[PDB]
């Protein structure tokens, strides 16, 4: 089930009137409710988690996180106040930490054991902001820099705050003070030009620059269309053409569940060795490189293979323009082989037979040398030692993390007691110990942060009278005047009326300030009320 | 799809229940299909009252009547009456070849003493077409019938040769020291694939393997013959060992040489066996092939020759143990190059004495401290003694003096890779060894792995 985390700008520049007469924060809140209405139109959103992060201090920044119901999310979305600074980088860091703190305790990341596209927790961050400058109480910044000062344990394993299955979308509000007459506003929404745009584009998302309520509704419909379950894969051109924009793209592949099922991982960017104590940091988007030279899709019977449909992109448009579903484009990550820096093809990009979509087929690590070999044994053979010395030659090049999936695949294929069923060494004992300790600390800040989102942050202010430690109290919002219990709370202007009311209350001879949402409780008031009789 | 009487009855029932109404016909067919003593009809409504499974009952009775008394079938298979009963059971079960015949094939395999070739040819054809589970009896019939077992043994011989080549390429830190007990691998499965108490088929397979390893094969073959002989000796194969008159004796001698490599009694036994041997055509050419094809036996003989040379240098009696080692080296040098009678042209006395004096002088120099002409004569001379000289040189001032001789012999003269690896593993001298290795695809890989 998806996670919808809203990074609402609560900087004071959000108190800007539009031609609508409401502030940018009011437009932000209304954009969130309209997004949730359009999302609830989709009946697949019966299970959907909404999270709220503001620009405030990290004790107060996360307003709704994990284990917060719909009512708390709405009651805290309504009560937002734009009284802060434009601390976009710190807020983005806190939002990514709120997305990623559970990853090491539940092991979605699968560090050092291959990148599993079916191991995903699909989340998108919709930040609603304006084009104002970023401020950090010392000046303007004019460039977005996420701080790395208090790293979550295990943050160095990915080298980027965002993850595989996270996309940052910016809804930049640029509603002017006076309404602008425009007939070209029905066209496509332009990309914004603020500092949030490159950070949105590097995570596989995009920034929306609205200038009118109808443009806002168009962007919200587009954002509803982009709530998918998948992981972002960086595609690159390896060889020459068979720079044009299809050369590089941080596109999205689709992971459709049935819980998702899958067998083969996207290979790591390194060769695993037990000598290295520290696991190498991998990019959050696996840089795959497709071969532009045409090849042939190689599928045998009963074969566990995973097919991932790419989202529409310039790469898929380029592939479908060269209309040839009978061929395929081999893809591989660099520096994955033990010796060759180029690597072996772990899969191919094949257009659909209907010329509709481009599917990424992930395979075992070197499928053009395993599928003919394994197909040869399952066509002819009881393995022969002439085959087994060739199979050992393949296993000498296969990365160690593929051994488990290969064992499971040949077990469900019909050859349980194959060589792949013999032993599994895996990673280095330092790496397993480090990952287990990281899981324990991830649990520690997991129960630290979740306990601190609500009822753990109360703010009280003072005037702090200067000398040229005394302070002057303020009119507190939760004053709660106990006027019937404390005589100091009674104003002089109504001292006599309150006095005779207290006298009437104590002798034998506030209320009706219910907070609006509960004053019209149709079901709640009749439930406490007794039931009447029924009809004849 | 088993035919026979049951298949015919099924076909008849299918023909009868081919439309045309007849609702009572189906009931009659179901009732006619209940084995004997019709109390099964009495047991029928006890099982009909809760969703009647008939397939469960039929599979249960089939499974129990097969599995519970297949032990009884084996017990009656385990002489004349039991053989006749097994033959009758095989004749009854031959009609169920298309039927599932796990138990029907095991019943024939248990009483497989009588071959019955009239049905045995059809059984062998069906086993070749359908990949039957008759392992021992099927292998014995294939070996006795034609060269299908010959092809199976030729494939295992090629696999063993490939394994030996890969082991030679995959170098490691003493020419893979392993006796006949610890080397039980790649031939124990082939030995179990043999007929067991089948002297003719096993002898034919061994002769074919020896001919393939000699005429069109390397020296890697003909050691599998010694391996299978040792496995049969340890496996208690009395008939195969007793078939060869001197084969068991020379296999015991080879096992004693592999176990120790230094024994005067074993040398005396080998000399006595070679003295009263038969003609070179039978039991002489085979003995020469067994001596030549043994690589581990050749290494043990080289180590024994080095030890005998050291003992002769200590005694100072250069000019019978050294003669016995020379005769063994001449016998095991090669005999599969040309097919002919048993001949032993060897024992160059002058060259052997010249080679031994160089090693004696090297040992005397090494003892006193704590050349090129001898190396040139060894390179331009019999390489059988050259291998032993290189092995002795591989394993203070005497070593430094002999290092130039080893470098000269390295630049003078297939089998040198194993000797060089043994010398590098057994062994200031590292620079000289690296210079000798760099002065020359398996050898380059071994030199790269060593340094």
């Amino acid at each position: 089930m998806p996670i919808l985390l809203f990074l609402i700008d609560t900087s004071a520049s959000m108190n800007q009137r539009s031609h609508l007469g409401t502030t940018y924060l009011d437009t932000a809140k209304g954009a969130v409710e309209t997004f949730m209405k359009l999302r609830a139109r989709d009946p697949a959103s019966r299970g959907d988690r909404y999270m709220l992060v503001t620009f405030e201090e990290p004790p107060y920044a996360i307003k709704a996180g994990w284990k917060e119901n719909h009512a708390t999310f709405m009651n805290e979305l309504k009560n937002l106040q734009a009284e802060g600074l434009t601390t976009l980088g710190q807020s983005l860091r806190t939002a990514f930490d709120l997305l990623n703190l559970n990853r090491l305790v539940t092991g979605i990341d699968n560090y050092g054991q291959g990148r599993n596209p079916f191991f995903l927790e699909p989340a998108i961050i919709i930040t609603i902001t304006d084009g104002s400058k970023l401020t950090t109480t010392s000046g303007v910044q004019d460039e977005l820099h996420l701080p790395l000062n208090s790293p979550l344990p295990g943050s160095e394993l990915t080298k980027e705050p965002f993850r595989w299955d996270q996309r940052l979308f910016a809804l930049v509000l640029r509603l002017p003070g006076t309404m602008s007459v425009e007939s070209e506003q029905l066209t496509g929404v332009p990309l914004d030009d603020s500092a949030i745009t490159p950070m949105c584009e590097v995570t596989g998302g995009r920034s929306y620059s609205v200038c009118s309520p109808r443009m806002l509704n168009q962007c919200l419909e587009s954002l509803v269309q982009k709530v998918q379950s998948g992981v972002v894969i960086n595609f690159e051109k390896a060889g020459p053409d068979p720079s044009q924009p299809w050369h590089s793209c941080h596109k999205l592949i689709y992971v459709r569940p049935n819980v998702p099922i899958g067998h083969w991982p996207v290979p790591e960017s390194f060769w695993p060795d037990q000598n290295s104590p520290t696991l190498p940091p991998r990019t959050s988007h696996p840089v795959v490189k497709f071969s532009c030279t045409d090849c042939e899709p190689m599928v045998i019977d009963k074969l566990p293979f995973d097919k991932y449909e790419l989202e529409p992109s310039p790469l898929t448009q380029f592939i479908l323009e060269r209309k040839s579903p009978q061929t395929c484009w081999q893809v591989y990550v660099s520096n994955s082989a033990k010796y060759s820096e180029l690597g072996h093809p772990f899969g191919y990009l094949k257009a659909s037979t209907a010329l509709n979509c481009v599917n990424l087929f992930v395979m075992p690590y070197n499928y053009p040398v395993l599928l003919p070999l394994l197909d040869d044994l399952f066509k002819v053979h009881k393995p022969t030692l002439k085959w087994r010395q060739s199979f050992e030659s393949y296993l000498k090049t296969m990365p160690p993390y593929y051994l488990g999936p290969l064992k499971k695949a040949v077990r469900m294929m019909g050859a349980p007691n194959l060589i792949a069923d013999s032993m599994e060494y895996g990673l280095s004992y330092s790496v397993i110990s480090y990952l287990k300790k990281l899981s324990q600390q991830a649990k520690i800040e997991s129960d630290r942060v979740i306990g601190s989102v609500g009822k753990k942050v109360v703010q009280e202010t003072g005037i702090k009278v200067r000398s040229r430690g005394f302070q002057v109290a303020l009119l507190n919002k939760d004053l709660k005047p106990q006027t019937f219990r404390n005589a100091y709370d009674i104003p002089r202007r109504n001292l006599l009326d309150h006095l005779t009311r207290m006298r009437s209350n104590l002798l034998k001879s506030q209320v009706h300030s219910v907070p609006i949402a509960q004053m019209g409780n149709y079901q709640e008031y009749l439930k406490q009320v007794p039931s009447p009789l029924r009809e004849l | 799809x088993x035919x026979x009487x049951x298949x015919x009855x099924x076909x008849x029932x299918x023909x009868x229940x081919x439309x045309x109404x007849x609702x009572x016909x189906x009931x009659x067919x179901x009732x006619x299909x209940g084995v004997l003593l019709p109390s099964l009809q009495s047991a029928l409504p006890f099982l009909d009252l809760h969703g009647t499974p008939r397939l469960e009952f039929h599979q249960s009775v089939f499974d129990e009547l097969r599995d519970k008394l297949l032990e009884r079938v084996s017990a009656i298979a385990s002489a004349e009456e039991r053989y006749k009963k097994l033959e009758d059971l095989l004749e009854k079960s031959f009609s169920l070849v298309k039927m599932p015949s796990l138990q029907p094939v095991v019943m024939c395999v248990m009483k497989h003493l009588p071959k019955v070739p009239e049905k045995k040819l059809k059984l062998v054809m069906a086993d070749k077409e359908l990949y039957r589970a008759c392992a021992v009896e099927v292998k014995r019939q294939i070996w006795q019938d034609n060269q299908a077992l010959f092809g199976d043994e030729v494939s295992p011989l090629l696999k063993q040769y490939i394994l030996e080549k890969e082991s030679a390429l995959f170098s490691t830190e003493f020419f893979s020291p392993s006796p006949k007990t610890r080397r039980q691998g790649e031939v124990v499965q082939r030995l179990t694939r043999m007929v067991g108490k089948n002297v003719k088929l096993y002898d034919m397979v061994l002769q074919f393997l020896r001919t393939l390893f000699l005429r069109t094969r390397n020296v890697h073959y003909c050691t599998l013959r010694a391996e299978l002989l040792m496995s049969l000796h340890d496996l208690d194969v009395g008939e195969i060992c007793t078939v060869d008159p001197c084969h068991k004796f020379t296999w015991c001698l080879d096992a004693c040489i592999r176990e120790r490599f230094v024994d005067s009694k074993r040398a005396r036994e080998l000399q006595g066996f070679l003295d009263g041997v038969k003609k070179g055509q039978e039991q002489v050419l085979g003995d020469l092939s067994m001596i030549l094809c043994d690589p581990f036996a050749i290494n043990t003989l080289a180590l024994s020759t080095v030890r005998h040379l050291q003992e002769l240098v200590g005694q100072e009696t250069l000019p019978l143990l050294l003669l016995l080692r020379l005769l063994a080296l001449g016998q095991g040098a090669w005999d599969m190059i040309d097919s002919q009678v048993f001949k032993e042209p060897k024992m160059e006395v002058e060259l052997i004495t010249r080679f031994l004096p160089m090693l004696m002088s090297f040992l005397v120099d090494d003892y006193t401290f704590n050349p090129e002409s001898f190396t040139k004569f060894l390179q331009e001379q019999r390489m059988a003694c050259e291998v032993g000289l290189y092995y002795v040189l591989h394993i203070k001032n005497a070593l430094l003096r002999l290092l130039p001789g080893l470098v000269e012999t390295f630049g003078d003269l297939g089998d040198i890779f194993l000797h060089l690896l043994t010398g590098n593993l057994a062994l200031l001298e590292d620079f000289c060894s690296s210079l000798f290795d760099g002065f020359f695809r398996k050898e380059n890989v071994h030199r790269h792995a060593l340094r």
